[PDB]
RNA sequence: CGGUUGAUCGUUUUAACAA
RNA sequence: CGGUUGAUCGUUUUAACAA
């Protein structure tokens, strides 16, 4: 088959949702720098097309990436347009798609031991129930 | 809104590549000044920015928005775009349209992309706008640098270039330049193309062979300037032109000094891959081993005479009826000059 | 892994009660929809999106060039009608594959998954808690 | 965004006055449904208001909304408009093309106030709308209420309705009914105009003088029912028609059951303070003193034969193809009522 | 039946046009004041159902009448519903059509920010 | 006058009715108006936006013999109408085929009169 | 002469102040009913054509109306668009125009002996300092 | 009266230090400008406005016909180019009158204020404080 | 100069009907893939300054070249800048124009959501 | 065919150029454009929108002969091209004067092409 | 164009500006 | 239509939804 292809799980989440989450993070990464080692990568670092945003989170030696696309296709409730996140833990080519309550969990574990910026709270459905 | 616009789509949007696809909403960062006693003053609740929809261009709501302004008509006003496409054919007009009917109101535009800059309706729509009284210029790092302090909610966050974007801005001026039929004033045109200066301004044309026959081509004929070098921005936008790979093509070149060693190179590299495209460089001046390499690849250099002076004159040259004057000391500079090149090549 | 996939609760929840369908263009009529996913699984040039009935969780098939770093098939002809969903990955540090088919009339079907550094992310869990 | 709109723009805007002069903005709010297990259940999140631009009307923005929202197309969906004008030419247009290519959803239009409803092109869209499939009606009270209860923000202040406002309503139906064409079933003619009903039902047609010669008006001709009896609002709806003071007018009535005390007294007064129109009442029951004064007053109150009921069966009645069919003891109590009208006048 | 008939020239226009003439007569006899001696005729002051309204120019003795149409079969582009302007040259029960040149001509005699110009208003771009 | 041949040369004229539908009710919506009346004829010029209107005399408010007749000859219809123009008592007379509402025609001309002579000679 | 005119003293102000003024009025009339025995006139009461709104407030035995106005003429300055307002103290047929600063005094001295609604802060002209 | 009139702040401001223009189309040509003030002031059918230059204090003059409830002179003839202007009033329950002057081509002049139940209000200032 | 010259016969429309036929032309060789077999030239694939995109349809041994023109100095409204479409059947260095009619009979004889039809394109209704 | 008397009938055509702009310098661009080439010139008949357009020959790729005069005759300017109109060798000529850019034109006519014949009666 | 409004598409066009 | 983008006017169109 000359068809390869690559797997991500995506949480499909909203609009609204994916903005208060990026002002959330780059307001606790300038102004109240409780997050400063964050890397926010802006938009046009990335072979593929749809990527809108990547923020690396340094957890030690290795690194946790959250990633959000805008660009996808259209979901089963109203207000999933097209957009999504995707959290992964990754050291030195080595990469696991991560559950969010452990993504948050590794988050509080090294920098938390305006609302903290928290990924349970941004994957959340809050339109299935 | 005055500058509440997040990042990503700032990014997005306003990305400077000649050809890119997919972005389908026009974006219009707006600002007005005012003159008091002489000075332009800003004017801070009359700026912000605006975007698009299915059927109403950024355009008509700056329109709609200064039709609710109520400005006084006794003071003079400059207002300021920057704008990720240039205009269509239908807000061009009735841009041009509201600029003829309010004396009172001057307008600058800085353009992120050309949209369809090889639509010629489309140039000519730009065209009569710039007749009209509006100023067109490419939105280069300063501009992208100023629209990322002033109407970017970047929260004090550093801005980060976009890879190539000096290059693009160089190539989208050179689109510009072509498309407004820019032409020097005599005085510039006396103190470079001189042979007896820290600038170096260059001219082109291309031609086609048609049956062992030249025909000029009417829309690939201009000049520009250095911001690199000239020739690198002129190498810059040669690849835009999609020059078939079928036919032959000659681009013949008026450049006042001699070129570089990087840039003799990097020409003589280009026309080494691009077997189709013959050059025919005459100069005027000399700034030797890049020459003769250049020479060597395929090019023809040569000295400008009186019959090149008298065709710059009366082509790329805003004389406006005037006939061209030749200054002292041009036959015997130029037969120097043509005696000492032959010598060396 | 064996007792970690049959112990946690997002894989016994991804893993128990688990139906996919595709919703790639909701408001195109059917027949267009056909046609673009078919399209779409034979050009390998685009991406196909599966999601869960009853979460917002959804699959994305990437294609390989999008992804620049680096078994999986959405193959046809197994079957007349049917398309067949073999995807490989890791989840939480541990190698899981999802396995599914839907058809191309009702673009509906079934999927579920199965079983089939790595010391350092375990390290990372434990530390986690 | 849903419902937070101020008070005043509300009353301001959607005052219901025929003739109102100084609004030049149109405001629309909108809200879905969707069809599910056989009920149409509330769409909470596809619901708001939007106004006018200088060249954007609200229904274009609407559209743009729908193309935004990306409704699943194996559905069926209910869309209410609430507007303060009715659509224009264009707008009435494109709204009949998109519902035309969008079977899947249907539309439901209140309007506060009918837009040059005296010209026939606005009058031909307006059909053109509701031959594509849409229901146009005019905002009574209870839309009134339930839009200041749910897109206004009030804040829980109660409602203040103007003054006139049951009044210009009933007047409005009138014209929107003149407007549309609309006819009565069969089943409802029977129903309603057999001499043998808790409903009054009457027709209307005008006529003017030339040359001592009838000639009917085109637009003149409809029929209306109670929603204050239908004589009332037949004599508000007459008003709006600004008949000239220097022609004959003769408007012939045919009604099912004889006028009230009430509404005998205000047509006597009515066609006592005009008398440039002529009124031939043509009745079909009697529901005597009233009548005798209304008789008194100018009128010409008759009893309803066969070939009445053949005009109004031509006329009137959405028979289709289908001739009329006169019941059974027609004739008898016709001439019998003819008789008893005749003795008691 | 077809006895009785009646015969005018009416020049197709668009309903643009039509708006930008009644915008700028009534600005030029309500504000500017140089015309506040023209009258003007709404709908429902005529008895004929296509006639939108009707402009008076004084000419001392006499008068000119520049009448609008809707509701033509004609259409601009093939609408089936046209708008349309007549010139009429009026004397004491004396009547005649006049062309949009001679029109302004006698506007100009008498009378004389954009002017209300016939010219503008009757020409063609749609066929010309 | 320049402007009587200038709308007078190769002029033919040709029906405007309900231009949106198909031609066979066109010209039974065009003979049932042309026999009863009651209803408003055009008549447009090929070249020019210049139309003869033909409305019924109810439509005046006051008040010349003119008429359109088709049954003197049938599948044809003959238009007579005088007016006065600038002036003049031209005449217009014509015809058009009733199978495509396509003919010819043209005008031929026949103390308030001399008093708007003198006016134009004044307006030059 | 046949033409007869009325005076009135015309604070002009913005939109943005004029639209807090009336929010917190209602928000003060309604939800906290600190204010409770005033009466707020809505649009259309009045035989002058541009009065937007009418607050009516009892001061013993008289009244204090403030009367806002819409489509008045434009000011001097850049946001002074044909909006104002006006402060008056009437009894029984006795009108008095007021200075804001009067009005707020008897305001506090009858109501007051989100932020309570004050006119000084609505009519000061924050444009021209 | 009088030593309130030439005692309190409000009074002394309005009456020392205040020169009046005409703002009625800002946005339109010198020339219309002229056309409607004149018209507005012949016709007495349209309110006209005059702004004091320093503060956003203006003077309205509505037509009678807008108040509905009941000396006064905006006059022409008095001098060739200017228009006179003369508008008693209660303002803070005493009686002043208003006088001013603005030329037909400047559309600017001068303005300044003069002097020429009762008890009630008295009382009820005296309470204020 | 003068002897040497190209002639076709091109047929004036509007930018709005050419973005249709360049969309649905677009639409149908690349979702749909019924007319998957077309070519497609853009405007830099051509010598001459006035073409603004070519069609090809094979129609087995030969083809049809539907070609679309910006820059004419007709103009629609006097725009002196119109759009135009050329027909085209071509064979083997044999060359020929067809109107709009046989053109879109050869296209049902061989092929066949709208679908695009070279009457909708080159109909007019600004002179009919 | 139908399509050639349809288009045959009354045809007069005329110039389009730069409309927008005053006559004289009008007929000095058709002047110097048909003296030189090196430019597209237009010629759309009246009735419908069919146009003849003149392309110099460098535009094509490859390669029949076919003029426009004018000295001939001062004041006016001949127009002579063939062109193979389905599968018929048709050729049309007219000549317009030069005052006005207004004239008439008409077209009549003279193993591939008995092919497009056979192609043709197929696609009946 | 304050007209018993015949209706110019008037900040009379705006969610937060005093949370 | 993921094309070395020739550019459909894609929630890739939005200030606050976790203040
Ligand atoms: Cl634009
Ligand atoms: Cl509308
Ligand atoms: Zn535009
Ligand atoms: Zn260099
Ligand atoms: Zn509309
Ligand atoms: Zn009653």
């Amino acid at each position: 088959m000359e068809n390869r292809w690559q797997v991500m799980i995506v949480w499909q989440v909203d609009r609204m949702r994916i903005n208060t989450w990026k002002r959330l993070v780059k307001h606790h990464m300038y102004i109240s720098r409780k997050a400063k080692d964050w890397f926010y990568r802006h938009h046009y670092e990335s072979t593929n097309p749809k990527i809108s945003s990547e923020v690396h989170i340094p957890l030690g030696d290795a690194k946790l990436v959250i990633t959000t696309y805008w660009g996808l296709h259209t979901g089963e409730r109203d207000w999933h347009l097209g957009q999504g996140v995707s959290i992964e833990w990754r050291k030195k080519r080595y990469s696991t798609q991560v559950d969010p309550d452990l993504a948050d969990q590794l988050i509080h574990l090294h920098y938390f031991d305006p609302p903290l910026p928290s990924v349970r709270k941004l994957t959340e459905d809050r339109w299935n129930k | 809104g005055p500058g509440h616009m997040d990042p990503d789509t700032f990014s997005y949007n306003f990305n400077n590549r000649p050809i890119l696809s997919r972005r389908n909403t026009v974006w219009l960062c707006y600002e007005v000044e005012r003159l008091d006693n002489g000075t332009w003053v800003k004017m801070d609740q009359h700026r912000g920015q605006v975007y698009s929809e299915l059927k109403y261009h950024p355009e008509m709501r700056f329109l709609s928005l200064v039709s609710k302004w109520k400005l006084h008509r006794d003071q003079e006003y400059e207002v300021t775009w920057y704008i990720s496409w240039s205009p269509c054919t239908k807000c061009a007009r009735d841009m041009a349209t509201f600029l003829q009917e309010n004396t009172h109101v001057t307008l600058t535009i800085f353009v992120a992309r050309l949209y369809y800059f090889w639509d010629p309706d489309y140039q000519e729509a730009l065209r009569s706008l710039a007749q009209a009284g509006a100023t067109i210029k490419i939105m280069n790092y300063d501009e992208f640098q100023h629209c990322w302090s002033k109407f970017v909610y970047s929260q004090g966050a550093p801005f980060q270039p976009w890879d190539g974007l000096d290059e693009y801005s160089q190539a989208l001026s050179g689109m510009l330049g072509e498309i407004l039929r820019h032409s020097m004033d005599p005085p510039t045109f006396t103190f470079n193309f001189n042979n007896e200066r820290h600038e170096t301004y260059l001219c082109y044309e291309v031609e086609r062979m048609h049956n062992d026959t030249w025909v000029k081509l009417n829309q690939r004929r201009g000049f520009l300037a250095n911001q690199r070098h000239a020739e690198l921005c002129f190498l810059d936008v040669i690849p835009f032109w999609k020059l078939d790979l079928d036919q032959d093509y000659r681009v013949t070149c008026f450049t006042s000094w001699s070129p570089c060693f990087s840039c003799a190179q990097e020409m003589a590299k280009f026309i080494s891959k691009n077997k189709h495209v013959s050059l025919c460089i005459k100069t005027a001046r000399i700034y030797q081993e890049g020459l003769r390499t250049l020479a060597e690849a395929g090019a023809k250099i040569s000295i400008m005479t009186y019959s090149e002076f008298k065709h710059c004159w009366d082509t790329f040259v805003d004389h406006q009826g005037a006939p061209f004057q030749p200054w002292d000391g041009l036959d015997e500079h130029s037969q120097d000059l043509s005696g000492r090149l032959r010598a060396i090549l | 892994q064996r007792s970690k996939f049959e112990n946690e609760e997002f894989f016994r929840k991804l893993s128990r009660e688990c139906e996919i369908k595709y919703t790639g263009f909701r408001d195109r009529p059917h027949e267009e929809r056909q046609a673009r996913f078919q399209n779409a699984c034979r050009d390998g040039r685009s991406e196909i999106a599966f999601v869960a009935t009853g979460t917002n969780l959804s699959l994305q098939f990437f294609p390989a060039s999008w992804q620049g770093e680096q078994r999986e098939y959405v193959d046809l002809e197994r079957e007349a009608g049917k398309v067949y969903l073999k995807a490989p990955m890791i989840l939480n540090g541990v190698c899981v594959i999802w396995k599914g088919w839907i058809d191309l009339q009702r673009l509906d079907g079934m999927g579920c998954l199965e079983f089939d550094a790595q010391q350092a992310f375990e390290e990372a869990r434990r530390r986690t808690r």
